[PDB]
RNA sequence: AAACUGCGAAUGGCUCAUUAAAUCAGUUAUGGUUCCUUUGGUCGCUCGUACUUGGAUAACUGUGGUAAUUCUAGAGCUAAUACAUGCCGACGGGCGCUGACCCCCUUCGCGGGGGGGAUGCGUGCAUUUAUCAGUGGUGACUCUAGAUAACCUCGGGCCGAUCGCACGCCGGCGGCGACGACCCAUUCGAACGUCUGCCCUAUCAACUUUCGAUGGUAGUCGCCGUGCCUACCAUGGUGACCACGGGUGACGGGGAAUCAGGGUUCGAUUCCGGAGAGGGAGCCUGAGAAACGGCUACCACAUCCAAGGAAGGCAGCAGGCGCGCAAAUU
């Protein structure tokens, strides 16, 4: 249950912090 | 006193419960349990009072430990148990399901839902921290703690909870625009969607909400559950939908009711 | 020493003065890094104590205390004790069988912090809430503003 | 017993009150424990929900950090020195927090001088031990003796701190609460507050 | 060997009491001639000293070691033992049992 | 049946003696503490006989003592989720320091730079001390999470030698529960503090501070914040806006009677909070008691006795005596 549910929000952790970066990039030119 | 108390006087006991002042000197003391003890409805004045399937206490007991109902897929044998908001009650041998959703007079509800309704549950969040080895962990308004959480959820959210597993499927966040539902205060039982939100630091929040009718009114940040996004709600409504009508307007709505009758 | 007066050395427990880095940095200059800390409640720290080389643990700036409860307002009374002062509330008791009041007063003794200096007994002080301090202290002053005869 | 109420002192103003319940058992206080020097022995005491403190009556090792360096290690205690809140426990040698006592300082002089491969606290008398000598002057690789030569420009000690070295024990304080937790734990004193308690110690004398 | 005893009024013996009277000590769990009724009470009572004196009724005796003659009444009638070991090592034990 | 083990007996019931910013009520805070149980999380995260470990002791049998008690002694057995001890396995490793030896690039070389590495020492969560950098959150942390050097109490810290029901799949694997577990959160609270509020009295005007009174520094003790206590310092703190002292046929509120409007008087009494168990004091057990249908003393009463001793606590339900103008069924 522990490796499958570490593993897990590792993949969603990922897709947020990518997803919270677009953001930010965008963000410093404009 | 020497300790904590066991008893509970009916006098003392919690209003929305609706009891009698002479059937007994007692009222039942909800066990300890997820939720508070002013803010629950005991299975035996759920089984007993409003539904009628028993008579005496003793044969809410005979009800339970033949392992009938189930509390959010539990089977739960203690007749003073405190189920509370959101909660769903399932008797599989009658084929019914309820959830605990209270009514614009500020009661519990004998609101009856779909066997599909009945696996899942929306949760407000109370706290959110992060525990050992760096894992982020949840605590609801119904005590499951739940580890691993999007990080995009914050305190006074609401999840939605799948009963069979206990895991969060979905979440709406908290802002202007979303439908609620008031759980406590003067406006307990009333649905509206939040308008503003006026913030004190170092002190109690407060949420204006406006109502379908055009009707405002204000309670504590800690009072207001979200229920949907927008307009539309994620769980089904009781038979007033959160609008609370004047003294005046039910007793016109209650004396065309008996015209009509003939 | 003027800072070490006490028979036990005084020092910021967040700080570490031992800090062994170079000889340079022996010749260079000896002044403490200072742990200031932001009471806010929209209150402003005031500079005698980022500034400042007093040590104190009950001033709520450069101190362990935090600020929780009630914000209350009085005028400086005595400033006698070492290190605390005494205050005046005055308020207007209303009695309803004659639709009328009354003045009372209470006295109630505050902690000052030496980053509070140049403060006479005329003046309005706030104060916050903290814990017991001792026996009959639980506020500490947050603001000094001088009194109507103001230079 | 020996209780730790409010309400048997004066009101502010001055005012004598008069008490309106008897002694509670949370109000209640303990003897002290005194630790002492000596071999350890130490008391497990039940309190309030069940739990457990550890009084301990004597000690005669603790664990000892010096800050600068980074090296904590065990040591034993040796004698009590200047106090702080009263200049009677130095006579009766009782442990509490906040203490000056002396400690040893072999544990420290083996890390210094394998780390930095310097002799600290050797008189001037040449004392040389095989030992020793393979501690200090072994012969290392390239590498190895290239990181250790880029390691001697910062390995100096002050001057106060090397005097202590040469008699074999350090000046400590003890930074733990021995009649609660039941351990003497503390710092080496440095700099300024070693300086400090270097005054005040002849200035007793 | 001296095993025990009662004095004339009733009080038996203790071991730790080194007295040829009778003393008042507070008994609590684990001790000789006390039962507590609750958990955590203790009780004064009266107890006799461990020294043999000429104020006792009865007297305990227990034969150490087997003489030569025979009692009328002792080592005649042997009781078997009315139960046997319940553990299994211990039976193991008994009949010099091994792991088969 | 009995007995060992676990849990409860700290709730309920009674009464109103004490108590005058005390209790209590509305309002706040714990970022200054503890918490049996319920609910949820956690429970191969640690690199170091196990296909079952050890000794007893009840019930029972037998011999007894005392005038007397829910008094107990000796002897012969026998158990554990009582009391103790103690592994295997996931276990192959991973990650930090120490690091003889080996390789590559460059310079003519010394040299410089980058790698591989045998051999050893540590490691998880709770405990204690010190240092470092800046996952998540607050109005604000000396917060949570992280890193490093060590520590880790024998009166000792967690890491399951426990029990039931259904029986099976390919000698191995197993599904439902029950009982226990350090910790985190939750529920029931409790405990300390914040602001305002109480009757009569000056034929009570100054009070507190030697014997802690107000504050500072360091510590002891305490579940913790604090003169709670100690040592060393300073001379403070309250008062006609009534301090200090005295009285009260004074438990405090929710409330009751009267009533044009304002007001006056009552509230021992079934709901909430407090206090007590003849009067003081001190404790053991336990998550919780300074418990009294627990224990230990002293003071006042009082019970049985073979005179050696033993046993006491109706302001619980009935009931009796006494007191009274004044109050019900063993």
């Amino acid at each position: 249950k522990n490796k499958e549910e570490a593993a897990e929000y590792a993949k969603l952790l990922a897709k947020r912090m990518k997803e919270a970066k677009e953001k930010r990039q965008e963000q410093i030119a404009k | 006193a020497r300790g904590p108390k066991k008893h509970l006087k009916r006098v003392a006991a919690p209003k929305h419960w609706m009891l009698d002042k002479l059937t007994g000197v007692f009222a039942p003391r909800p066990s300890t349990g997820p939720h508070k003890l002013r803010e629950c409805l005991p299975l035996i004045i759920f089984l007993r009072n409003r539904l009628k399937y028993a008579l005496t206490g003793d044969e809410v007991k005979k009800i339970c430990m033949q392992r009938f109902i189930k509390i959010d897929g539990k089977v739960r044998t203690d007749i003073t148990y405190p189920a509370g908001f959101m909660d769903v009650i399932s008797i599989d041998k009658t084929g019914e399901n309820f959830r605990l959703i209270y009514d614009t007079k500020g009661r519990f509800a004998v609101h009856r839902i779909t066997p599909e309704e009945a696996k899942y549950k929306l949760c407000k969040v109370r706290k959110i921290f992060v525990g050992t080895k760096g894992i982020p962990h949840l605590v609801t308004h119904d005590a499951r703690t739940i580890r691993y959480p999007d990080p995009l959820i914050k305190v006074n959210d609401t999840i939605q909870i799948d009963l069979e597993t206990g895991k969060i499927t979905d979440f709406i966040k908290f802002d202007t625009g979303n439908l609620c539902m008031v759980t406590g205060g003067a406006n307990l039982g009333r649905i509206g969607v939040i308008t503003n939100r006026e913030r004190h630091p170092g002190s109690f929040d407060v949420v204006h909400v406006k109502d379908a009718n055009g009707n405002s009114f204000a309670t504590r940040l800690s009072n207001i559950f979200v229920i949907g996004k927008g307009n539309k709600p994620w769980i089904s409504l009781p038979r007033g939908k959160g609008i609370r009508l004047t003294i005046a307007e039910e007793r016109d709505k209650r004396l065309a009711a008996k015209q009509s009758s003939g | 020493a003027d800072i070490q007066t006490e028979r036990a050395y005084q020092k910021q427990p967040t700080i570490f003065q031992n800090k062994k880095r170079v000889l340079l940095g022996e010749t260079g200059k000896e002044k403490l890094p200072r742990y200031y800390k932001n009471i806010g409640l929209g209150f402003k720290t005031p500079k005698e104590a980022i500034e400042g080389t007093y040590i104190d643990k009950k001033c709520p700036f450069t101190g362990n205390v935090s600020i929780r409860g009630r914000i209350l307002s009085g005028v400086v009374t005595k400033m006698k004790m070492q290190r605390t002062i005494v205050i005046r509330r005055d308020y207007l008791h209303y009695i309803r069988k004659y639709n009328r009041f009354e003045k009372r007063h209470k006295n109630m003794s505050v902690h000052l912090s030496p980053c509070f200096r140049d403060v006479q007994i005329g003046d309005i002080v706030t104060v916050g809430e903290c814990r017991p301090l001792s026996k009959t202290v639980r506020f500490n002053v947050l603001k000094v503003t001088k009194a109507a005869g103001t230079k | 017993g020996i209780s730790r109420d409010n309400w048997h002192k004066r009101r502010k103003t001055g005012g004598k009150r008069k008490p309106y319940h008897k002694k509670r058992k949370y109000e209640l206080g303990r003897p002290a424990a005194n630790t002492k020097i000596g071999p350890r022995r130490i008391h497990t005491v039940r309190v309030r929900g069940g739990n457990k403190k550890y009084r301990a009556l004597r000690l005669d090792v603790g664990n000892f950090s010096w800050g600068s360096e980074c090296c904590t290690r065990k040591t034993r205690i040796i004698d009590v020195v200047y106090n702080a809140s009263n200049n009677e426990l130095v006579r009766t040698k009782t442990l509490v927090k906040n203490c000056i006592v002396l400690i040893d300082s072999t544990p420290y002089r083996q890390w210094y001088e394998s780390h930095y491969a310097l002799p600290l606290g050797r008189k001037k008398g040449a004392k040389l031990t095989p030992e020793e000598e393979e501690i200090l002057n072994k012969k290392r690789s390239k590498k190895i003796q290239k990181k250790y030569d880029e390691r001697k420009k910062n390995a100096k000690i002050s001057s106060l701190l090397e005097e202590q070295f040469q008699q074999g024990k350090l000046l400590a304080c003890i930074a733990s609460r021995p009649g609660q937790c039941g351990r003497a734990d503390g710092y080496v004193l440095e700099g300024k507050e070693l300086e400090f308690y270097l005054r005040k110690i002849k200035a007793r004398k | 060997r001296i095993s025990g005893g009662n004095d004339k009024q009733g009080f038996p013996m203790k071991q730790g009491v080194l007295t040829h009277g009778r003393v008042r000590l507070l008994l609590s769990k684990g001790h000789s001639c006390y039962r507590p009724r609750r958990t955590g009470e203790r009780k004064r009572k009266s107890v006799r000293g461990c020294i043999v004196d000429a104020n006792l009724s009865v007297l305990n005796l227990v034969i150490v070691k087997k003489g030569e003659k025979d009692i009328p009444g002792l080592t005649d009638t042997t009781v078997p033992r009315r139960l046997g070991p319940k553990r299994a090592s211990r039976i193991r034990k008994l009949f010099n049992l091994s792991k088969e």
